């Protein structure tokens, strides 16, 4: 079938070759634990002897020959009979582990042709024989380490690069560097070039404080106001500084999850938060941060005051800190649920709240949180939609939920 | 020549001299926010001397420009870094090794 | 209506101006008992941890009503899925205080009602299959009349207690270390030998609930018929075409950060985009968002964003183009001038499909591949094993956070002040970017396995004296973050001893072994403070006098100075008496508890508790510490 065909191949071992494949397969099983300690060894050495006669004979070349043959296709032939391809091609590679696991008189004087091997590497048909092959064959010869170089392992990541992860891989990369006893230094240095810098397909891990936000109790919708002020930051008790974002959020929409999508929760980081605040004042609106300077560059110190605002009818919103332009930027938005104050903070941190107990504000924009407070509605800041709540004895449960300033006259 | 933008004002006219033990707290990310030093977290002030050619070029302009209590966004240039080469195994070819200073004291 | 009061609808504002229009109608409705027209007339589910199922015993806890509604209070199989809501299988066993129906499948009538304040309890036997439910100490009792609440059910992978909130309740429970609260565990419990959740444990129990806001997953079976195909020319086809044909959101696996195209062929509505992560709209609307510049004056101050999700809308051949920035490409047409706006943003292809015909999709001026996975010269497409085919899915199980902050508030002025940071610990897949934090993977075995295996190699490239690498490492792991991954009493077992190895193998074994190169040769000097040693109590083999010759330590710190031939010497350095101090601490710590022989253990087994714990202190010994 190497030629055009003959349409008559009596010539066609599938049944008789898989049959005798996995009965090859058992012939070279290594033992159970579970077994007296004496019979292990007298099963042992009739395993490691029985390697050795096939060995002499060269069947691993006579092997190998069958999976040259076989590398023709990717799925053939009379297609009805050779249907079972994926089956003896990938019980080739599980018979050729057999032929190796023990002997290192077997693995040495097969060794010669990983760079064969990692040629072939590339198949995907049954890598994971392929790769069996390769982690037995490293693990039980420290020859066969000193032939394998640096365009072979440039392929090994490659593999790994594509197919997702794998802690089989992993594995040989682990016995790739240490042999039996000694740690070859050329692969070492030869790994940190490639797998490390890029932070590219292993896992990168952190530390960073947590985040909480807040509300004072009363949704938002003339052009509405809150003032806000600081006392005490104390930016670096960490091995970082702190963060410091006011402004705005939506109501239906983002339940306060913190770190498990988005990084360590934030404020601004979705696109339902709206925040600013920052020593160079700029922005964060889902995961933007741009640097759209202020006239100041000034901090979050310790006395400063918050001027926000956002007018009624207008998705108009812009900020003032002690009554000083801030050049701002966010427009063009969109409503569905009210709005609030989204203070975020994550150090020993403590400031005030300006509700009326007013201290300072700019006119502009006619509406402060105090006339939000008229029919009935009360006033508590509380930790910002809360599907938990903190406490001692039992942090206890809390409903999924539970639900506009033109009322509506039936037309009678 | 590089990009430095003060974060937190010190005083500006503190200028770090040659032959001064200019004791820094500093760290640094990547392009993309990823840390590859800190020395915030190691708790060790980086001290170094200027002139004599010790941190790359980059940490080298940036530290002129700036003054005692001054925090500032060294973000510096491929060119000036480590360059298409970069450090075998922290840092790869073409960064931008965005750093986060603060100067304490000089000699 | 300018100074207007009246700017408050009509349910909340005062209700005494409304009387002036309520009485009004009240003389219009007195006229008219006067003229004879006489006026006649979703859910949130609580599992624990999977790892707590227990298997032989007769384990007990209870349950604090305080409102109205669906209680589904009770056990549970450990892979019940958060999404089918509760009872309505095999997997979960419990009971609804409400409507007197027992949960297996279903239901069946059983009990008797709940009240505002009761206290349930659960009991569970496992020599044998035989649930049963109390309420208050009145045990509730069958159609028949019996004590029991289920019958011959499988002890198989154990069996996890789960309250079912509904819409607007409010629930409380315990799980042992409460023993003031065990209300009527007293009168039976007890006295019926029964167990609570704090029979040994020290800990308390990290719980999952799950979360409202949706993720993307892979194609498993979970379906009727939802099918993806990997075929190659090189095209994905599908098809949902059943009695469940509600809305399929469609993301794929890896982005693209800020050349080439990416084709769609619809068989038979449509939303075509390009997706960044912070995406969990999950519905059928038409929304989303973008700023103005601030450009240090005003009066330009015109564009900076245009971030969201993108949009579009025989074969529907629709081609999305790419970088330089976004555009469109429709059927030949052009629906060009898209929202290209980005400077390094991560861009998913998407796009969003329900069902009408089966095979929905067929995918893929230059071709595709080599602009997505490392090498460009790669000029074919090719298709490859990491791609996926990401569904938005409801529902997933996520921790509780356990211990969250220290927040205040105040009035006058309302002082809100907090004085102590906690920190999170977390990580991320870098190339389907979504931060999960460290103590999640004890439910993602897949993930634990993976990572575990980093860190295997991780301590052996760094193994047997490689200061050049082990340099690298350290501004890779930054070894307070090790300082806290040390100390998590709830971190797996096999990352807690693979942080412990990490730690040992960058800092604490090329001095280690080196000292124990030496540990008989026994040199010394014959100066005059060696004639002072006694050889005798008139033993205690922690003396100070140790005039041998004992090889020196020397460090040095991981710095980024250009003395590049100076790392090359010893070792990265590390803080000495911070680590012998917690070490005391935790050795002391940890056999006061396993003197009490808890079922907690650190990691799961007390062998994850004690072996990295001896052995970071047995490397210590030797170190001259």
């Amino acid at each position: 079938l190497s030629k055009k065909a003959k349409a008559s191949t009596v010539d066609l071992p599938i049944e008789s070759v898989s049959l005798s494949l996995q009965d090859l397969i058992g012939y070279f099983h290594p033992p159970d634990e579970h077994l007296e300690h004496e019979d292990k060894q007298n099963r042992l050495r009739a395993l490691k002897n029985r390697q050795n006669l096939f060995q002499e004979e060269g069947m691993i070349n006579l092997v190998l020959e069958c999976i040259d043959r076989l590398h023709v296709y990717s799925s053939v032939a009379g297609r009805e009979a050779g249907e079972s391809w994926k089956s003896i091609l990938n019980s080739l590679y599980e018979l050729l582990a057999a032929l190796i696991r023990g002997n290192r008189k077997n693995c040495a004087q097969f060794s010669g042709s990983l760079d064969w091997l990692i040629s072939r590497l590339e198949r995907l048909e049954a890598s994971s024989g392929i790769l069996e092959v390769l982690h037995c064959v490293l693990v039980e010869s420290p020859e066969a380490l000193n032939i394998i170089k640096e365009g072979h392992i440039k392929s090994i990541i490659s593999l790994l690069d594509k197919h997702g992860r794998n802690h089989k891989v992993l594995d040989v990369l682990c016995s790739l560097c240490v042999c039996h006893g000694v740690a070859v230094r050329s692969n070492q240095h030869l790994i940190c070039d490639n797998l490390l810098p890029g932070r590219d397909l292993l896992l990168q891990t952190r530390l960073v404080n947590h985040v909480s936000s807040m509300r004072p109790n009363i949704f938002l919708g003339k052009k509405w106001y809150y003032e806000l002020m600081v006392d005490h930051t104390e930016p670096f008790v960490t091995a970082e500084a702190t963060h410091l974002r006011v402004g705005w959020a939506s109501t239906e929409g983002y339940s306060p999850y913190p770190g498990g999508g988005e990084e360590w929760g934030g404020n601004g980081v979705g696109d339902d938060l709206f925040s600013y605040g920052f020593d160079g004042l700029h922005l964060w609106s889902g995961c933007i941060a741009r640097t759209v300077s202020s006239p100041n560059q000034h901090l979050l110190r310790t006395d400063d005051v918050i001027s926000c605002c956002l007018d009624l009818s207008a998705p108009s919103i812009s900020f003032r800190i002690n009554g000083q332009p801030v050049q701002g930027m966010f427009e063009n938005f969109n409503i569905d649920g009210l709005f609030f104050p989204v203070v975020s903070f994550s150090a020993g941190i403590k400031v005030r709240f300006l509700l009326g107990e007013f201290k300072f504000l700019p006119p502009p924009g006619y509406a402060p949180c105090y006339e939000a407070v008229l029919p009935k509605e009360k006033l508590k800041v509380e930790h910002s939609r809360e599907y938990k709540q903190e406490r001692t004895y039992t942090r206890d449960l809390l409903g999924p939920t539970v639900s506009a300033f033109t009322p509506i006259p039936v037309d009678t | 020549g590089v990009e430095i933008e003060t974060i937190s004002p010190g005083d500006g006219r503190t200028f770090p001299k040659k032959g001064q033990t200019c004791v820094v707290h500093y760290t640094g990310m990547l392009q993309n926010g990823k840390k590859f030093d800190s020395s915030r977290d190691r708790n060790k002030p980086f001290k170094f001397r200027i002139g004599k050619q010790e941190v790359i070029k980059g940490f080298e302009e940036g530290a002129a420009q700036m003054s005692l209590g001054q925090r500032a966004k060294l973000t510096c240039t491929p060119d000036v870094a480590y360059g298409a080469t970069g450090h075998p195994g922290v840092i790869p070819p073409n960064a931008t090794l965005i750093f986060d200073v603060e100067l304490l004291n000089l000699e | 209506q300018r100074r207007n009061p009246r700017l408050v609808p009509y349910a909340l504002l005062d209700d005494r101006t409304k009387k002036s229009n309520k009485d009004s109608l009240r003389e219009a409705v007195r006229t008219l008992l006067g003229y004879g027209y006489n006026l006649e007339a979703r859910f949130r589910i609580f599992r624990a941890e999977k790892t707590y199922a227990v298997k032989a015993g007769r384990w007990y806890f209870e349950f604090e009503a305080v409102t109205a509604g669906d209680m589904r209070v009770g056990w549970s199989r450990p892979g019940c899925q958060p999404d089918q809501e509760l009872g309505s299988d095999e997997r979960a066993f419990a009971f609804d205080g409400f409507k007197a129906q027992r949960w297996h499948q279903g239901n069946e009538h059983y009990g008797r009602s709940w009240q505002a304040g009761d206290v349930v309890g659960c009991m569970v036997d496992m020599t044998e299959h035989t649930m049963m439910f109390t309420l208050n100490g009145e045990i509730l009792l069958d159609d028949s009349g019996s004590e029991l609440a289920f019958k011959d059910f499988d002890v198989g992978d154990g069996f996890i207690p789960v309250c079912s909130l509904g819409v607007a309740q409010v629930g409380r429970m315990n799980f042992g270390k409460d023993v003031s609260t065990l209300k009527y565990f007293t009168i039976c419990g007890l006295q019926e030998g029964y167990e609570p959740f704090a029979v040994n444990t020290n800990r308390d129990i990290t719980m999952w609930l799950s979360k409202r806001l949706p993720q993307f997953l892979q194609v498993p079976s979970s379906h009727e018929h939802i099918e993806v195909t990997r075929i190659d020319v090189t095209q994905k086809s599908f098809g949902s075409q059943n009695s469940s044909t509600d809305i399929m959101f469609y993301r794929l696996s890896m982005p693209i950060e800020c050349t080439y195209y990416y084709s769609v062929r619809i068989f038979p509505n449509v939303w075509v985009g390009w997706i960044t992560s912070d995406f969990h709209q999950y519905d059928t609307a038409f929304d989303l968002v973008t700023v103005t510049l601030g450009d240090e004056k005003g009066k330009v101050h015109e564009s900076i964003k245009r971030s969201n999700y993108m949009v579009c809308a025989n074969n529907g051949l629709e081609i999305g183009c790419v970088v330089g920035l976004l555009t469109f490409t429709a059927n030949g047409k052009d629906l060009s001038t898209y929202y290209q706006v980005e400077p390094s943003t991560k861009l998913f292809p998407a796009v969003f499909a329900q069902a009408t015909s089966p095979n929905v999709f067929q995918f893929e001026a230059g071709l595709f591949k080599s602009e997505h996975k490392n090498p460009v010269p790669q000029c074919p497409p090719r298709l490859h094993v990491q791609f996926l085919s990401h569904v938005l899915w409801s529902r997933m199980p996520n921790q509780f956070l356990k211990v969250d902050v220290s927040r205040i508030s105040e009035r006058q002025g309302w002082l809100v002040q907090c004085l102590e940071p906690l920190q999170f610990m977390s990580l991320h897949i870098p190339e389907e970017n979504r931060s999960v934090d460290i103590l999640e993977l004890t439910e993602q075995e897949e993930l634990l396995k993976f990572h575990y295996h980093t860190l295997r190699l991780y301590s052996a490239v760094c193994a047997l004296g490689n200061h050049r690498v082990a340099h690298a490492l350290c501004s890779h792991v930054d070894e307070p973050q090790l300082l806290y991954a040390i100390e998590n009493k709830y971190m797996p077992g096999l990352l807690r001893a693979g942080y412990y190895d990490l730690l040992i193998d960058i800092h604490l074994s090329s001095y280690a072994t080196a000292r124990l190169m030496m540990n008989n040769e026994f040199i010394v000097p014959m100066t005059e403070e060696t004639k002072s040693i006694t050889l005798f109590p008139d033993g205690l083999p922690g003396i100070g006098l140790s005039t041998s010759l004992r090889p020196r330590m020397q460090f040095s710190s991981p710095s980024f100075v250009s003395i590049n031939n100076e790392c090359y010497q010893y070792s990265p350095e590390f803080p000495l008496d911070i680590l012998k101090a917690k070490t005391i601490q935790m050795l002391t710590e940890a056999v006061q508890e396993g003197s009490l022989h808890a079922r907690d253990p650190v990691g799961g087994t007390t062998e994850f508790l004690f072996v990295p714990l001896i052995k970071l202190f047995y490397t210590l010994l030797i170190m001259g510490i």
